[PDB]
DNA sequence: TGAAGAGAAACCAGAGTATACCAGTTACTTCTGTAACTCAATTTTCGGGTCCTAGTACACTGATGG
DNA sequence: CCATCAGTGTACTAGGACCCGAAAATTGAGTTACAGAAGTAACTGGTATACTCTGGTTTCTCTTCA
C-alpha cells in the first residue's frame, strides 16, 4: 500500500531531478558565458511548490 | 623468475591455516592499540571423541568466546600475500573454519544496539525550524558574479583594429598549424573585431561548403 | 525591465520594496533597475507616490523577530521623526532603519546595528548617522504608553 | 516424365525520406571619459586601541643541607 | 648559619587576533557633446538519427517446354 508518505517521496524524487537539472542549465549558461552563477538565482523554487 | 611469477612454495610444504570469522568489537580493541603484540590467548581442548575450541580475552584490552568449527570439503582455500616490492607469494592453505560466538546473550544486544545507533549518527534528518528563514535573496547591492565579470571586461578593455598588414601576416602565420578555421576560434587568435575580421577575410579568403558540420572559412584565398 | 515593473507594481499596490529588496532576487545591479524603473515611469507616462517610513515597518520588524509591540513603537518615532524634521532629507529606509534600533534597544529583544543593517539593506554607518539625529529626542518620539526593560532614558 | 526454369507468397534490410535540433551570424543599442555643483549612502582604509592568554621579572619566602 | 635553591604573588610585557570609529574616497543622477567598443537581440541554414515503404530474396510448390 503506497501511503501519503511513498507517494510524496515519488513525486519529490522527479521534482527535485527537475530542481538539479534547472540549476545545472541555468548554470552552464553563465559558465559558458564566462561568468560566475548565484546559486540563488538558479533554483527555481516553483518546480518543487 | 620474473615479477608475475607466484612463489608458490607455500603450498609445496603444504602448509595449514584457519580461517576465523570474529564479530567487529574483538577486531575493534585490537585495532585500539594494534600494537603491543599481545591480544589474548587461544586455548584449545580435546577429549576422547570431542574437541572444543574458545578464546579468552585479555584482561588490560577488557578495559569467553566460544569457537565453532565448519566442514571445509565443500570449498578449497588458500591464502596469499602480495610484497609491497611486487613479490606475491602463497602462505598456505586453509584446512579449517572457525566461527565466533558471544558468550552473553541479553547484555550483548545493548552493544550492539550503541553500534546501530552509533552507525546511526551520519543518518542525517530533516530538522524541524521553528523561524522561517529570512537570510536568502537579502539584500545586495550588486552580485558578486556581476561585479567580477564586469570589471573583467572593462580591464580587458578594447579590441584594438591593428593594422591590414600586421593582421594578415598574422592570419597567413597561423596557417600553417591547420589547413581550416573557424571564425569564432579565428577571431581569438588573430584578437581583432569580427566585422573588421570578415572584411580582411573576404578581400583574401573564402569559406568552402563542407557536408560534415558546415560551411567553414578556408584561409586559402585560392 | 521585468525588475523595474516589478519594483513599481510592489510600490503602486502599496507596500513597497527597495531597490535592494529587487537586486536582491533579480540577476541585475541595482543601478540599472533605477534606471529602467525611471525609464519606465518616463515610458508609460505614469507615476507612483512617493515612499513613506511606515511602509517599510511591517516587514522589517517582522523580518526581524521583533513584537508587534516593537513594531508599532518604531513605526510612531519613524512617523514622529519625520513629522519633526529630525532627518532632513534622509532616505526612508535609513530613517526606518534607525527607528527600529531605537525601539530594539529600549524594548525588550534587542538588535545589533548589523542585523538592522542586513534586513533593512542599509549600511550600519548610515544608521549609526541617522540615529544621532534622532538620538536627542528619544523620549517625545516614543509612544506614550510603552512597556519596556530597558530606561528609554539610557541607550547607546 | 521429369528437368530446367516459371510463378507465387512469405520475410528483411536499406536508401531515400523525414524530421530535429543546433549553430551561424547584422543590426542596434548602451556605455564608456570629463566636467561640474549638489547630498546622502556606502565603502575603504587606517591609526590606534582592546581584550586575552601566556610567559616574565623580581623581590621575598621557605625550607634544606652540609 | 650561611651558604642554595623551587615556589610565589604579582604588575609587566609578549604575541595575537580583532574591533571601533573616523575620515577620505567613491558612487550615483543630471545635462551635453564626442568616437568606438561591448553586448545582447534578433532570423536563417545545414546536416545527421530515426523511419517507411520497397527492392530483392527465398524456398516452395508448379510452369513451360523438351
Amino acid at each position: 500500500l503506497d501511503l501519503a508518505g511513498p507517494l510524496l517521496a515519488f513525486l519529490f524524487r522527479g521534482m527535485f531531478k527537475n530542481l538539479l537539472k534547472e540549476v545545472r542549465i541555468y548554470a552552464q549558461k553563465f559558465i559558458d558565458r564566462g561568468k560566475d552563477f548565484n546559486l540563488e538565482l538558479a533554483i527555481k523554487t516553483r518546480i518543487i511548490s | 623468475a620474473e615479477r608475475g611469477e607466484l612463489d608458490l612454495t607455500g603450498a609445496k610444504q603444504n602448509t595449514g591455516v584457519w580461517l576465523v570469522k570474529v564479530p567487529k568489537y574483538l577486531s575493534q580493541q585490537w585495532a585500539k592499540a594494534s600494537g603491543r603484540g599481545e591480544v589474548g590467548k587461544l586455548r584449545i581442548a580435546k577429549t576422547q571423541g570431542r574437541t572444543e575450541v574458545s578464546f579468552t580475552l585479555n584482561e588490560d584490552l577488557a578495559n569467553e568466546h566460544p569457537f565453532v568449527l565448519q566442514s571445509v570439503g565443500g570449498q578449497t582455500l588458500t591464502v596469499f600475500t602480495e610484497s609491497s616490492s611486487d613479490k606475491l607469494s602463497l602462505e598456505g592453505i586453509v584446512v579449517q573454519r572457525a566461527e565466533c560466538r558471544p558468550a552473553a546473550s541479553e547484555n550483548y544486544m545493548r552493544l550492539k544496539r550503541l553500534q546501530i545507533e552509533e552507525s546511526s549518527k551520519p543518518v542525517r534528518l530533516s530538522q524541524q525550524l521553528d523561524k522561517v528563514v529570512t537570510t536568502n535573496y537579502k539584500p545586495v547591492a550588486n552580485h558578486q558574479y556581476n561585479i567580477e565579470y564586469e570589471r573583467k571586461k572593462k580591464e580587458d578593455g578594447k579590441r584594438a583594429r591593428a593594422d591590414k598588414q600586421h593582421v594578415l601576416d598574422m592570419l597567413f602565420s597561423a596557417f600553417e598549424k591547420h589547413q581550416y578555421y573557424n571564425l569564432k576560434d579565428l577571431v581569438d587568435i588573430t584578437k581583432q573585431p569580427v566585422v573588421y575580421l570578415k572584411e580582411i577575410l573576404k578581400e583574401i579568403g573564402v569559406q568552402n561548403v563542407k557536408g560534415i558540420h558546415k560551411n567553414t572559412w578556408e584561409l586559402k584565398p585560392e | 525591465i521585468a525588475s523595474a515593473c516589478l519594483y513599481i507594481a510592489c510600490r503602486q499596490e502599496g507596500v513597497p520594496r527597495t531597490f535592494k529588496e529587487i537586486c536582491a532576487v533579480s540577476r541585475i545591479s541595482k543601478k540599472e533597475i533605477g534606471r529602467c524603473f525611471k525609464l519606465i515611469l518616463k515610458a508609460l507616462e505614469t507615476s507612483v507616490d512617493l515612499i513613506t517610513t511606515g511602509d517599510f515597518m511591517s516587514r522589517f520588524c517582522s523580518n526581524l523577530c521583533l513584537p508587534k509591540q516593537v513594531q508599532m513603537a518604531a513605526t510612531h518615532i519613524a512617523r514622529k521623526a519625520v513629522e519633526l524634521d529630525l532627518v532632513p532629507g534622509r532616505s526612508p529606509i535609513s530613517v526606518a532603519a534607525a527607528a527600529i534600533y531605537m525601539a530594539s534597544q529600549a524594548s525588550a529583544e534587542k538588535r545589533t546595528q548589523k542585523e538592522i543593517g542586513d534586513i533593512a539593506g542599509v549600511a550600519d554607518v548610515t544608521i549609526r548617522q541617522s540615529y544621532r539625529l534622532i538620538y536627542p529626542r528619544a523620549p517625545d518620539l516614543f509612544p506614550t504608553d510603552f512597556k519596556f526593560d530597558t530606561p528609554v532614558d539610557k541607550l547607546p
